[PDB]
């Protein structure tokens, strides 16, 4: 779900 | 072309949503062998994050169809999807090894040993793009880029725990991506949660150190840490 | 050459949002002189629309920044803005030339006397991209692209007026772009409202003529006509 920093 | 013109072209490319030109402009600024300001640092990061992000989204779409078309059995159609998934893979890898070249040869090298905020920023950025390589790598090629990603993160985490505030947005953002690395790449939810919770607990223990300016960015990352914690536990 | 695999590559590029690849594949399919189906017609249109659309969006952003910072004295900066506008225009004009040459040499030419659906679609497409050139053209060249845009739209309007019902999504979509052509390129809000109101009235009167698989698209354009009508009155 790509829970990284944006 | 002056250096200020290259930065102006990058800001112009950003508003025009031309992120490929924005990365080439900030790459030209990086290649001047001069350190980057806090603004120019984010301009380079935003540019390549959009360039590689566009190929990350395309790869996941094609790779999902590749796993969906494997039940079809049409060798003519399977080889066409496999070749396309490979072409986007090469583009994603070329972008990553392009950023890692700027980081190792120019950015991390020209970082003064007294400037820890930029060293943690670049080392986290180095671990980010080795993680993007591991998203599309298999076999021993994946094990190599995973080891490099862990090394850049761990080196950034040790520097942030000694010279940076727990509420600093760069230290907070580093622990967010580092915990994601343990969950999405290493499949270690216990290690991912222990790292995300500790960075959240350290910031709360020193919440009085919230800067009057960067507190808005610090609180959003703290929310993202608990969003991942509740999602992984 | 495998024509069906070229169409499969276009459908793959669309889901990956790689519209530059999607346009290249559909151009290769068009170059085989086989007639384009209704799906392949949309694949070609959607591909080149996103390609030229990305340039049109960037051009408007650069033009607006060029007009808001004109009376500032920063002569070295606005010189860089004009060069960036000129670069996007050269990209925009090159894309329009590719589609217009495909339409005049492969698509409009090889059209039978009975398949009028493709004739209106390609002619409206021809007037679409001639209008896109007029958005950035100035002086004597602007008069030429306006006339070729008007010529393509008028010929599509005549054909759609005879063989297409007022509720047809192609005939409805043609009147939308034709009215937009007269409001944004000809600066004629009167004639632009006439094209939108007449097509909206003719479709509402014959509203008892749509089926399940076309009512969603026909009424969608009728709202775009009604939204443009209230904005121009």
């Amino acid at each position: 779900v790509e829970h990284s920093l944006d | 072309v002056d250096r200020e013109q290259l930065v102006q072209k990058a800001r112009l490319a950003e508003q025009a949503e031309r992120y490929d030109d924005m990365a080439a402009a900030m790459k030209n600024v990086t290649e001047l062998n001069e350190p980057l300001s806090n603004e120019e640092r984010n301009l380079l990061s935003v540019a390549y994050k959009n360039v590689v992000g566009a190929r990350r989204s395309s790869w996941r779409v094609i790779s999902s169809i590749e796993q969906k078309t494997s039940a079809d059995g049409n060798e003519k159609k399977i080889e066409m999807v496999r070749a396309y998934r490979e072409k986007i893979e090469k583009e994603l890898e070329a972008v990553c090894q392009d950023v890692l070249s700027l980081l190792d040869n120019y950015l991390i090298k020209n970082c003064s040993e007294t400037q820890y905020e930029s060293k943690v920023f670049y080392l986290k950025m180095k671990g980010d793009y080795y993680r993007y390589l591991a998203e599309v790598a298999t076999g021993e090629k994946r094990a190599t880029v995973v080891e490099s990603s862990e090394k850049a993160y761990s080196e950034a985490h040790e520097i942030s725990k000694e010279h940076m505030q727990p509420t600093h947005p760069i230290r907070l953002g580093l622990a967010l991506n580092y915990s994601v690395f343990y969950y999405e790449i290493q499949n270690a939810p216990e290690q991912a949660c222990h790292l995300a919770k500790t960075a959240f607990d350290d910031a709360i223990a020193e919440l009085d150190t919230l800067n009057e300016d960067s507190y808005k960015d610090s609180t959003l990352i703290m929310q993202l840490l608990r969003d991942n914690l509740t999602l992984w536990t």
